[PDB]
């Protein structure tokens, strides 16, 4: 199972990675020379993170559409992913507060949650070492970075057998790469043409010759 | 371009 | 193959270090005994490739001044637009720009200095500034003072950035050896990517941003009312009333049908007649073609994959007639030495900044820029003299390479071997060259003043009595004027007004340009330049060639590149390092550009500037009496020297009294340089000797006992004394003049 | 700080810190007394 | 679709990445070589298509 491996990407990628398909054209992991933010380590973590992030980003941003249209929810709440307000350029609308005063309360809260993932990620057993209002026992960490687990992050206890975790996590890093892949033409899309992805694809089902990249273009 | 001139004589 | 390779924190930021001086050099390092010391702590502070000798440390070392030295441009590029955000008058300028003088500094009112706040023009006082930024901001689009704010907020936030990644590339990740000496992928980036997409996005802010802009302002619009630069993004309408062509959108460019595209993009040429410039149009088109052009160019070396070039193999496989063999051990010089990449990158720089001043002052490129005469004046003489320097510099650095970098057992090169093995007849060539060239060309002033002085008018080399013409430059003049009717299909006018024939353009009652004849005068003056550009040449390469080993001396590679000299004997010799001929081209340099700014001011303000009437007749500034009156030494005392320091020293109690003070001061340091110029070390010594004495008399002699500087230092001092003052007479002398009269 | 203070101490960074306290001191008593050509306090 | 510059330069680029493949491949072929053969034909189809509709 290889994507576009070179001799110089095979030497390195040994396969103890989840999702290793030996795909590195430009060789950005390469382990001699490295340094500041390129490191194998860091660059998987990265990845995995992306991929969650941009899963649950994927998502919220097709959930409201979706709802609207099927009647769940008022008219006037469901809105496309960029006339909620995060681009006032382009449209807005009015929540409980001001939207600089959510974007504090939002920065203090992940300040407070990423910080301690940061000082995990720098000493693995130190953050569940002083008091925390009793949480920190549920905080220690499993000592892989990428998968802290414990009581708080692992409830169901998924993943016992080790095999099924390799299997979990192959799945989680193919669904976080085409979440990725989804935001991304999310992206473009609403750069395009201006509408909300969901009315892109009601217009692609309703008539594809008519409705695609090409008629848009035009020519 | 009077406030920029005065912006020096403030004082 | 190609990778990045780094250091993990090869030097620990500490300040222990910053407390004791001269840790670079042991000698420095060991603690001061005399005041020499000091002198010497500053002379190698940047000397890196005597410090240590390995290649890392000293690349590393590159780059991070380099760092430095770009969050120094920045810093300053952020306080030129804050202070012309705050303090200035741009949006006065905005509305009337032919009746108001830029300025964007203004003066405190502490001592009675408050008479330096002149007044330009639009309710404003302050002084007047010669920079040609406000040129361009109007032709960049910035019609009001918010977007000068962001830009300067901008600015030094890069300033920042640069800072930090200095510090970030010297002491936590350094770039490994093999990092600097991949120039195939260096190559392709700064071509592609660079020089490439920089232009093409300028490009893209000129069609999207600068063009609508600026019409609305040609239109008489006021500038309060034109649309925000967004609204023409967000909006399809108004771009489609302005230009219909954008009503089709992207689609005629991916389908190859270009022409209807040729609204905004041109090919008229010329000079526009509401301002006096290019058609931003033409600058557009010619962006884009730059761009493509950078973008296909930058994919020529082969770098990590198999396709491309390799520079090795191009330089090994090239046979010639000519060369031969030839190229074989230049990628390895060019390759482990610095100072070779520094030489060359200097003289094309140099050259470079030379052929912008032409071009520049040739075709103004900026709206309102040719009626601004000391706008013109000022930038010419500037980038003149920028040029300059950087050509005489690359001199230098080739003479150290073939000092400390030259061996001929590990790395030999066969063209190198052959021009030194007949240095000889190079010299002697150009030596007889140079006689012959100023013994000609001075010769004829000479004659012309020997000629006047006793009654005979009628043998002069003149207009009129012994004709001189310079019959190639105008059959050239013809061709270019010729050229857009047949040679030129595409091209509607002519690309300059400079060339002979055509019609005059002027703004505002005030030429522009016309046709710049040429005669006698012209012929001699180019003469002149031809003269003094090759006795420069001269002494620089003569410096150069005769630096490792010379017949007086066979062994002058062990003493260095700075030794004053070897001793009394042999008769005398004195001055024979290269470091020493790089101090004599000096001079020679700052007489060459001094006469070509004294030639391109006198040309322009008496055969081109001057005022237009009514009716249509053309009154120049000096009545064009350069023609007549430029053929002898006195006519160029008299009718220039003379004549034009009337401004200068007439504007004590005005707004210009601090060109003036400029003016004495300048005089008063150029005198200065002498003392250093022309005395000795000796007499110096000798005196402060007695000095020290009355100093001990009195139980107040320091530690650190005083010492005379060293001849190398008094030669240094005297040099750029010299130079200060002279360029500065002539600054004060330019700007006062043409402040004044323009 | 001890290296700190001992290059703050350094003779370029003295003299400027003093040569402009001074130039400070002598603008502040030319504003407050404008001009001056003899002494008429006595 | 089907128009004279279309069919022209296509031909020109079908023509070009032929004549680069001869003089995971049977014969060595990586992707690079085939994008520089498409983008040279391209350019070269780009050129032929603006200076025949010029003349
Ligand atoms: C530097 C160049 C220069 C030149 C070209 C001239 C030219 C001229 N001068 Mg002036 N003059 C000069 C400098 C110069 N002057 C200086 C420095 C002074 C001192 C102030 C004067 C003062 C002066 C006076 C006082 C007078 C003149 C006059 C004249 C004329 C007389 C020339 C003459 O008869 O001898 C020419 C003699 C020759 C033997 C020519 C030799 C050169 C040949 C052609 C060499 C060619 C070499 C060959 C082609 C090379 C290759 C060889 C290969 C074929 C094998 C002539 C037009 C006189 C006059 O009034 O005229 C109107 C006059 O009375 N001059
Ligand atoms: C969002 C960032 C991102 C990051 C950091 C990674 C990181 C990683 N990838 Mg993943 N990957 C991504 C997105 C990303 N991927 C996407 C979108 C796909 C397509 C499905 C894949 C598919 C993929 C494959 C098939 C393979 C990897 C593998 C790897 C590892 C080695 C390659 C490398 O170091 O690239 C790091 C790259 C960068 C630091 C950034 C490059 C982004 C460029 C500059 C921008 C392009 C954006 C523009 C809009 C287009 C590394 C851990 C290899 C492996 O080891 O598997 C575990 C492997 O074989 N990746
Ligand atoms: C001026 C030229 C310059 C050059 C040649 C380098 C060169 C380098 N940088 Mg440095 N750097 C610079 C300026 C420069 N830097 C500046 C201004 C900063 C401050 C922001 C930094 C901060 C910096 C960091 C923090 C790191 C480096 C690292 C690196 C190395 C790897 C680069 C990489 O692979 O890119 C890969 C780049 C991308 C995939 C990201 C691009 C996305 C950005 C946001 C877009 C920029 C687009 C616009 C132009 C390489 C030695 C890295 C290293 O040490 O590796 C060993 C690293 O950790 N640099
Ligand atoms: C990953 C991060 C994420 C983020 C930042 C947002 C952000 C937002 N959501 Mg979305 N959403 C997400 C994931 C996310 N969503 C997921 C996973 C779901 C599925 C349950 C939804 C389903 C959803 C609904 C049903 C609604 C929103 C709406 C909103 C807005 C306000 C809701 C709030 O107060 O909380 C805000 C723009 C509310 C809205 O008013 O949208 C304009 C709204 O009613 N979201
Ligand atoms: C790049 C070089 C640069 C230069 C040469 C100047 C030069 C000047 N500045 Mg400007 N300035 C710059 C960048 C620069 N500035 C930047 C980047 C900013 C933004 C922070 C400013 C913001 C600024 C302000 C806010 C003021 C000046 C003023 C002045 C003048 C008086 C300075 C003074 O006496 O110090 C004072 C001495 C010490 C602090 C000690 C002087 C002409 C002053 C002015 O001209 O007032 C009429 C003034 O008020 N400047
Ligand atoms: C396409 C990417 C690229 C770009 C844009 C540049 C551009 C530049 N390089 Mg080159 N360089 C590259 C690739 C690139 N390089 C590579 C791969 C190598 C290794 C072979 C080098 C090796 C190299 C050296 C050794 C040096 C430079 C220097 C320079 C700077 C010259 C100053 C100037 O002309 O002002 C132009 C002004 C601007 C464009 C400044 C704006 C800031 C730019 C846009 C930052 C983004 C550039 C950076 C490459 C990307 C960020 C990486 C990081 C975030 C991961 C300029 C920033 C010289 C320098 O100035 O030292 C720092 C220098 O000494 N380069
Ligand atoms: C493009 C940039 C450039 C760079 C990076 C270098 C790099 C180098 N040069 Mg070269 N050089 C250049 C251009 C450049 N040069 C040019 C244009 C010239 C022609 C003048 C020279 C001529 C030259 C000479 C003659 C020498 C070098 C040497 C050196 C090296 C030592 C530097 C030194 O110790 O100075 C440290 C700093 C100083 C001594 C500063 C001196 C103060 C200057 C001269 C005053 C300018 C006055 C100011 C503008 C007026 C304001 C007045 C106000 C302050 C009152 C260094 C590697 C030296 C060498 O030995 O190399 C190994 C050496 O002997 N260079
Ligand atoms: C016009 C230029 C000039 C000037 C000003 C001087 C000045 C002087 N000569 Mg020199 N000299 C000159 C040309 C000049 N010389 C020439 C052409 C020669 C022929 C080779 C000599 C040969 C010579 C000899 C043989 C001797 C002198 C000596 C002296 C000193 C005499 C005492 C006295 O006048 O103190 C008056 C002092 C001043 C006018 C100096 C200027 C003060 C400056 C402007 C003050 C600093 C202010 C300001 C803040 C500067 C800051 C700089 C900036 C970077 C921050 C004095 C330093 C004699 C000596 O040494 O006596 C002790 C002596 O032995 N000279
Ligand atoms: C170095 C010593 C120094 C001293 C003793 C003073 C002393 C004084 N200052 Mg000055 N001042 C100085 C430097 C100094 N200043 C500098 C470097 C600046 C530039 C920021 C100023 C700018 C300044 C302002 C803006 C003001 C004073 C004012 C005053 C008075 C304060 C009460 C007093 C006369 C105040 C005053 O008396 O104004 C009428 C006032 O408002 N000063
Ligand atoms: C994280 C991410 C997006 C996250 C989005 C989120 C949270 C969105 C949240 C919101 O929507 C909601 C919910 C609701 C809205 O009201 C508000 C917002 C805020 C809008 C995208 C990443 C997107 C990441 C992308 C697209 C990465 C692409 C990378 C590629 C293609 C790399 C390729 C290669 O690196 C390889 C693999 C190997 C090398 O050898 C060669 C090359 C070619 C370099
Ligand atoms: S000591 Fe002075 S005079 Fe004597 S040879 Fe050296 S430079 Fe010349």
């Amino acid at each position: 199972p290889l994507w576009f491996a070179s001799s110089q990407s095979l030497s390195y990628l040994d396969g103890s990675l989840p999702g290793d398909y030996g795909f590195d054209p430009l060789g950005l992991s390469d382990p001699e020379g490295t340094g500041g933010f390129i490191e194998p380590r860091w660059l998987a973590y990265g990845e995995i993170i992306h991929g969650r992030f941009a899963m649950l980003g994927a998502a919220g941003a097709i959930a409201p559409e979706i709802l609207g249209k099927a009647g769940l929810i008022p008219a006037e709440t469901a809105l496309p992913w960029f006339q909620t307000g995060v681009i006032p350029p382009a449209g807005t609308y009015t929540y409980w507060a001001d939207n600089y005063t959510l974007f504090v309360l939002e920065m203090a809260l992940m300040g407070f949650a990423e910080h301690r993932r940061l000082q995990d990620w720098y000493n693995p057993g130190s953050m569940g070492k002083q008091y925390f209002l009793g949480l920190e026992k549920g905080l220690a960490g499993s000592g892989n970075p990428a998968y802290p687990g414990g009581p708080f992050f692992n409830p169901l206890g998924f993943g016992k057998d080790e095999k099924s975790l390799k299997e979990l996590k192959l799945k989680e890093v193919k669904n976080g790469r085409l979440a990725m892949l989804a935001i991304l033409g999310y992206f473009i899309q609403g750069l395009v043409t201006g509408v909300g992805p969901y009315q892109n694809l009601l217009d692609h089902l309703a008539d594809p010759v008519n409705n695609n990249v090409l008629t848009s273009l035009k020519f | 371009s009077g406030a920029n001139f005065a912006r020096a004589f403030t004082v | 193959e190609v990778k990045i390779l780094v250091d993990r924190d090869p030097i620990k930021t500490s300040f222990e270090e910053w407390a004791k001086p001269g840790h670079f050099s042991r000698t420095i390092a060991k603690g001061p005994d005399t005041t020499t010391w000091i002198w010497n702590l500053h002379a190698d502070a940047h000397d890196f490739d005597s410090h240590t000798s390995d290649l890392e440390e000293i690349s590393r070392k590159v780059f991070s001044a380099h760092f430095g030295q770009l969050s120094i441009i920045f810093l300053w590029l952020s306080g030129m637009y804050f202070h012309g955000a705050r303090f200035s008058n741009y949006e006065a300028w905005l509305s009337d720009p032919t009746h108001i003088g830029p300025s964007a500094q203004v003066v405190w009112s502490i001592v009675g200095q408050e008479i330096l706040n002149g007044d330009v023009g639009g309710g404003f006082r302050g002084i007047q500034i010669t920079s040609g930024f406000f040129q361009i901001w109007r032709a960049s689009g910035i019609t009001s003072e918010l977007q000068l704010y962001c830009t300067a907020i901008g600015g030094l936030v890069f300033a920042a950035l640069m800072l930090f990644a200095g510090w970030f590339h010297y002491h936590k990740a350094a770039p490994k050896l093999a990092w600097f000496q991949d120039v195939e992928s260096m190559l392709n980036h700064h071509l592609a990517g660079l020089l490439g997409l920089g232009s093409l996005s300028w490009a893209g802010h000129q069609v999207h941003v600068s063009l609508p802009i600026n019409q609305f302002l040609n239109a008489g619009v006021d500038p309060k009312e034109i649309p925000l630069p967004h609204e023409f993004i967000l909006n399809r309408d108004l771009l489609a009333q302005l230009y219909p062509s954008f009503a089709e959108g992207a689609t005629p460019f991916f389908t190859l049908n270009w022409s209807k595209y040729a609204e905004f993009l041109t090919f008229r040429g010329g000079l526009d007649p509401v301002t006096g410039g290019l058609w931003l149009t033409d600058i557009a088109h010619h962006h884009l073609a730059i761009a493509i052009l950078f973008l296909i160019a930058g994919h020529m070396y082969r770098t990590n994959w198999g396709i491309g070039h390799g520079i090795k193999d191009i330089l090994e496989a090239h046979k010639g007639p000519f060369t031969g063999q030839g190229h074989k051990g230049l990628y390895e010089i060019l390759t482990t030495s610095w100072h070779a990449q520094l030489s060359i990158n200097l003289a094309m720089l140099g050259s470079l900044t030379i052929v912008v001043a032409h071009h520049m002052y040739s075709m103004p490129p900026y709206p309102y820029l040719a009626t601004d005469y000391g706008t013109q004046l000022s930038l010419f003489t500037h980038h003149m003299w920028i040029g300059g320097f950087l050509i005489v510099g690359a001199a230098a650095h080739a003479a150290i390479f073939m000092v400390r970098d030259y061996d001929p057992t590990t790395r030999y090169n066969d063209l190198l071997d052959r021009v030194l093995r007949h240095r000889d007849a190079i010299i002697s060539h150009l030596n007889w060259v140079c006689i012959f060239l100023g013994f000609h060309s001075f010769g004829l002033y000479i004659h012309n003043d020997t000629m006047s002085a006793l009654g005979r008018p009628q043998d002069m080399f003149s207009d009129t009595a012994i004709q001189l013409q310079p019959v190639f430059a105008q059959w050239i003049q013809n061709t270019h004027a010729l050229a857009p009717g047949t040679t030129a299909p595409g091209a509607t006018t002519s690309t300059s007004l400079t060339w002979g024939g055509g019609d005059l353009v002027a703004v505002g009652g005030k030429v522009a340009l016309l046709p710049i004849p040429l005669g006698t005068a012209d012929f001699l003056v180019h003469h002149i330049h031809a003269f003094t550009i090759h006795v420069t040449v001269l002494i620089l390469l003569k410096g150069v060639l005769f630096a490792r080993s010379s017949r007086l001396i066979p062994d002058k590679a062990n003493l260095g590149f700075r030794f004053p000299c070897d001793g009394p004997g042999r008769g005398g010799t004195c001055q024979v390092s290269a470091w020493d001929h790089v101090f004599l081209g000096l001079f020679w340099m700052y007489n060459a550009i001094s006469v070509v700014i004294f030639h391109f001011s006198w040309k322009m303000q008496s055969d081109v500037w001057g005022s237009i009437s009514d009716q249509g007749v053309v009154t120049h500034i000096t009545g064009g009496n350069f023609a007549q009156s430029s053929i002898t030494i006195n006519g160029w005392l008299r009718d220039f020297l003379w004549a034009q320091a009337s401004q200068v020293i007439q504007s004590y109690g005005s707004s210009l009294s601090a060109y003036g003070l400029f003016f004495l001061g300048a005089h008063f340091v150029w005198a200065f340089s002498l003392m250093f110029l022309f005395s000795g070390r000796g007499y110096w010594q000798e005196l402060i000797e007695s000095i020290v004495w009355a100093h001990n008399k009195l139980k107040v002699a320091p530690a650190t006992q005083p010492r005379a500087l060293s001849i190398v230092q008094g030669r240094a001092v005297g040099v750029t004394h010299y130079l200060l003052g002279g360029i500065a007479t002539t600054w004060a002398f330019f700007l006062a003049r043409i402040i004044a009269v323009g | 700080m001890r290296d700190l203070k001992t290059y703050l101490s350094v003779a370029p960074v003295i003299s400027t810190l003093w040569f402009a306290a001074l130039a400070g001191l002598l603008i502040e008593i030319n504003r407050l007394f404008p001009d001056a050509l003899i002494f008429p306090f006595f | 679709i089907g128009s004279s510059t279309n069919l022209i330069m296509v031909t020109s680029t079908t023509l070009m990445l032929f004549a680069g493949r001869f003089g995971g491949d049977p014969a060595g072929f990586t992707l690079a070589d085939t994008l520089a053969c498409g983008t040279v034909g391209h350019i070269i189809g780009v050129g032929v298509v603006l200076g025949l509709k010029n003349i």
